[PDB]
RNA sequence: GGUGAACAGCCUCUGGCCAAUGGAACAAUGUAGGCAAGGGAAGUCGGCAAAACGGAUCCGUAACUUCGGGAAAAGGAUUG
RNA sequence: UUGUGGCAGCCAAGCGUUCAUAGCGACGUUGCUUUUUGAUCCUUCGAUGUCGGCUCUUCCUAUCAUUGCGAAGCAGAAUUCACCAAGUGUUGGAUUGUUCACCCACCAAUAGGGAACGUGAGCUGGGUUUAGACCGUCGUGAGACAGGUUAGUUUUACCCUACUGAUGACAGUGUCGCGAUAGUAAUUCAACCUAGUACGAGAGGAACCGUUGAUUCACACAAUUGGUCAUCGCGCUUGGUUGAAAAGCCAGUGGCGCGAAGCUACCGUGUGCCGGAUUAUGACUGAACGCCUCUAAGUCAGAAUCCAAGCUAGCAUGCGACG
């Protein structure tokens, strides 16, 4: 499966909705998966399926839960190339529970480690890198 | 009054007592079990921690990501010069335990041995064995060693023998007077490992004897130490909020009120660091042998003609001129610190355990500082 | 074997070594280190820093 | 005296001092002061503490209002 | 003490589409427990610091999850009842000063409990519990409120012990060992293949082995990235000051950019364990009882269990070989 990357977004996060969906921006409030330990936030990283509510965005979207899957963060993480990778600027797209893509195309570069593991994502990515 | 909430405790109380250790090189505490079918061979070696640096290595690993692909990973040196055998020792098993049958030594012991066992060498007379090398030049001593041999073949069940390290062919320590340890003999019958041992009595034994390629040891030695060091850093325990009266890093409760006492097991502030420790499970990437094209480290891959050292020497160890070991991960203690490798203890089984190693290149740019070229004579080309 | 090559200051990468950055407009730069990335983020022009490989060539020295 | 709007702060001259028990070392915990990757109140009773803003020139300045205010509102730009 | 609170039995009228007992189980009844409260007033009023949260540890089983099992109104998936089990786990948050409660989300699971309702010379002082003040009802009033509101000091350890670490005397001194005993640490999940298979009319729909990672924890390490600066290392720069350039210096570290080294981080890395005894249960041979029978005698398989193996200390005022 894929391996273990950097921790980089915590909950109350806020994330570009690198998306044409319509959201603006996503709000990090629970990760899929996470065990926790006592007073550790939950935290996200490229390819982690997170829920998240719109705090500017289409009206129509805001006010309920919804899955994102992260697909860009800004803190660095080694490779098992040796390279520490990373981007600039925390962004998000929305998902459906089966991952599929809610919309249609994401702006801009996509987390190769997201894209491999998203199967849906992958194909909506323009350029993977 | 249940905890509102649990969590899993903080530190191990299976490392307990965190005092200094009692002993600056690494003791084994148990060596491999006997197996008499295998030829004889030993079971330990000494070698020293010299530093870490990194290879670049192509994954064989079916159902992995990592299948085919590259990976970037540490590994720590371990200058390793050939131990010398000097002694040789019987154990003989009672109701209490083992104990020491009986023991014989060499008849010529190395200049640096012999610091082994003063407190202040230099004002010493030096006499320490001249009235028992004397036992090798009659009948009669050699009479009674062969009588001494005789005895441990015909009891002992476990047989040991006295290994010292040469370490001054290792001019990066400031250090003279060697280590000295008993490395037990596996394999063959006991007169077998008597045999092999008095066989072998005053001369080197190289690490290829001891170990082989890809095969995972343990290593042994002291950690570092960091001093006397509180409870957020030694035992791990979460910090205060920082608006408390008389301070914020340490345990606020340390018990209930009964038992009226303090528990073993609450975190308390004391020495940290400078324990002893067996970490096993360390594999072999690479054996460097003083004196054969495998000791320079051009892989099959790269072959920019260079030795394993980094420009500007290991930061406080020197530069690597004997054998040496490469193992995939870290090393207990500090640059400079003796480690015991030491034979696993199960029977390595897994893909991991099989997984064989080819490099395709070792950093070697200056661990001091951001090195930037792999050798003298290529930054020299580049400037000019 | 096979070198990267760092943009800020056009100095070879060697294997196991280097931080990409991926700007949003989702082109690569490589930096070789700490010291490269920081001049590269607080926008630096690596062609009036002396010691570039590429103020040295431009300069032609 | 200098900088500065200035009896602000920061440095200097006349004048006055080095009086506050000293020596060695850099362990925890403290007290006073800093800095931190990704996130930015999720900590907490409570944004307590700290950070961010701050001078000046130019522009622009809303609801509300006792029509006097709000007002340095907000939002911008420049500075050697 | 145990009415009250919580927890478990016996009986079996009925529910459970036919069928008291798969799962219930009314009418009665037998208890257990001592986290509530009631009752008492035995100790404490020349003072035992009084709610809660934070922190940290330990312990309990009346087991929520996890390991092995038994039963079913068990076809598969799920689920319900019970068994040995307490080894491991049990979360982030909105609201409330709250324990309690209730929601959102993740999760294998968000079970319950004690330790002077654990824990104030450990914090906080939100609540409460003085003096200020306000409202609402009562009082003619001084005032009252088990009504709501707002502001309201948190003192000492240097003593003994406990504990965590540090030396150390007791056959001269030094190496190399033994190992009594004490501690003990590993936990969990997912993906692929099995498999759209077994089962099932269809709907749905598994698991073992294997392979790859991951969570929680532990112990180390610093090559790589990140963090750190008073290397006052280099540079830039404000105000001043040395007739001036050069070189500095003063502003308690003047300020900024970078900054090796050292330390360091699930923010980086590496590693984490092998035999036997056995429980629950299923059994073998075989009686008592010509048959049957896992039990009476004798045996077997058997688990996150246990004890070792391994890992840590080994002044146990213990011991061995040797110089
Ligand atoms: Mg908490
Ligand atoms: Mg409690
Ligand atoms: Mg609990
Ligand atoms: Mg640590
Ligand atoms: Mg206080
Ligand atoms: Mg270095
Ligand atoms: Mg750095
Ligand atoms: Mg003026
Ligand atoms: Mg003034
Ligand atoms: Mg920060
Ligand atoms: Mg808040
Ligand atoms: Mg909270
Ligand atoms: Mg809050
Ligand atoms: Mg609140
Ligand atoms: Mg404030
Ligand atoms: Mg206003
Ligand atoms: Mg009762
Ligand atoms: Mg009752
Ligand atoms: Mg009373
Ligand atoms: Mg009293
Ligand atoms: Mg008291
Ligand atoms: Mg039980
Ligand atoms: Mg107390
Ligand atoms: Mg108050
Ligand atoms: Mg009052
Ligand atoms: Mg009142
Ligand atoms: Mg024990
Ligand atoms: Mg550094």
């Amino acid at each position: 499966n894929k391996f273990r990357m950097s921790l980089g977004l915590p909950v109350a996060a806020t994330v570009n909705c690198a998306d044409n969906t319509g959201a603006k921006n996503l709000y990090i409030i629970s990760v899929k998966g996470i065990k926790g330990r006592l007073n550790r936030l939950p935290s996200a990283c490229v390819g982690d399926m997170v829920m998240a509510t719109v705090k500017k965005g289409k009206p129509d979207l805001r006010k309920k839960v919804m899955p994102a899957v992260i697909v860009r963060q800004r803190k660095p993480w080694r490779r098992k190339d040796g390279v520490f990778m990373y981007f600039e600027d925390n962004a998000g797209v929305i998902v459906n529970p089966k991952g599929e893509m809610k919309g249609s195309a994401i702006t801009g570069p996509i987390g190769k480690e997201c894209a491999d593991l998203w199967p849906r994502i992958a194909s909506a990515a323009n350029a993977i890198v | 009054s249940h905890r509102k909430f649990e969590h899993p405790r903080h530190g191990s109380l299976g490392f307990l007592p965190r005092k200094r250790c009692s002993r600056h090189r690494g003791k084994v505490k148990s060596f491999p079990k006997d197996d008499q079918q295998k030829p004889c061979h030993l079971t330990a070696f000494l070698g020293y921690k010299a530093g870490m640096t990194h290879i670049v290595r192509e994954v064989e690993k079916p159902g992995s990501k990592l299948h085919k692909k590259e990976t970037c990973e540490a590994v720590t040196i371990i200058e390793t010069p050939p131990l010398v055998i000097v002694g040789l020792v019987a154990y003989v098993k009672t109701p209490r335990g083992l104990r020491t049958l009986n023991s014989v030594w060499a008849q010529h012991l190395s200049e640096d041995v012999r610091r082994r066992f003063y407190k202040n060498w230099c004002k010493s007379k030096k006499k320490a064995f001249t009235k028992y090398a004397l036992k090798y030049d009659s009948d009669s001593g050699k009479k009674e060693i062969q009588l001494q041999l005789e005895k441990m073949k015909k009891y002992a069940t476990i047989v040991r023998v006295i290994a010292h390290t040469q370490i001054r062919k290792m001019k990066g320590l400031k250090q003279k007077k060697a280590h000295l340890m008993e490395i037990q003999i596996n394999g063959g019958t006991i007169a077998d490992k008597v045999d092999y041992g008095y066989k072998f009595f005053e001369k080197e034994v190289p690490v290829e004897a001891v170990f082989q390629k890809d095969e995972m040891v343990d290593i042994i030695g002291v950690t570092k130490g960091k001093g006397y060091e509180g409870v957020v850093t030694r035992w791990g325990v979460t910090r205060l909020p920082r608006k408390t009266h008389r301070g914020l890093r340490k345990v606020a409760c340390i018990g209930a009120w009964h038992p009226a006492r303090v528990s073993y097991t609450v975190a308390r502030a004391g020495q940290n660091g400078y324990h002893h420790r067996t970490e096993m499970n360390k594999k072999i990437y690479k054996m460097g042998k003083s004196g054969q094209e495998s000791h320079e480290a051009c892989t099959e891959f790269d072959r920019t003609e260079k030795d394993i050292t980094p420009m500007g020497g290991f930061p406080h160890y020197g530069v690597v001129k004997g054998d040496y070991l490469m193992i995939k991960g870290c090393c207990v203690g500090p640059k400079k610190r003796v480690v015991t490798l030491r034979q696993s203890l199960l029977k390595q089984t897994s893909r991991l355990a099989l997984e064989e190693i080819k490099l395709k290149f070792i950093d070697t740019s200056s661990k001091f500082g951001h090195g930037r070229f792999q050798t003298t004579d290529e930054k020299q080309k580049f400037y000019g | 074997l096979k070198t990267e090559l760092c943009r800020f200051s056009g100095q070879k990468i060697y294997p196991g070594k280097g931080i990409r950055f991926i700007r949003s407009d989702s082109q690569v730069f490589l930096f070789a280190n700490s010291k490269c990335k920081r001049y590269f983020h607080n926008r630096l022009k690596p062609a009036k820093l002396c010691w570039t490989a590429m103020y040295r060539k431009q300069h032609k020295k």
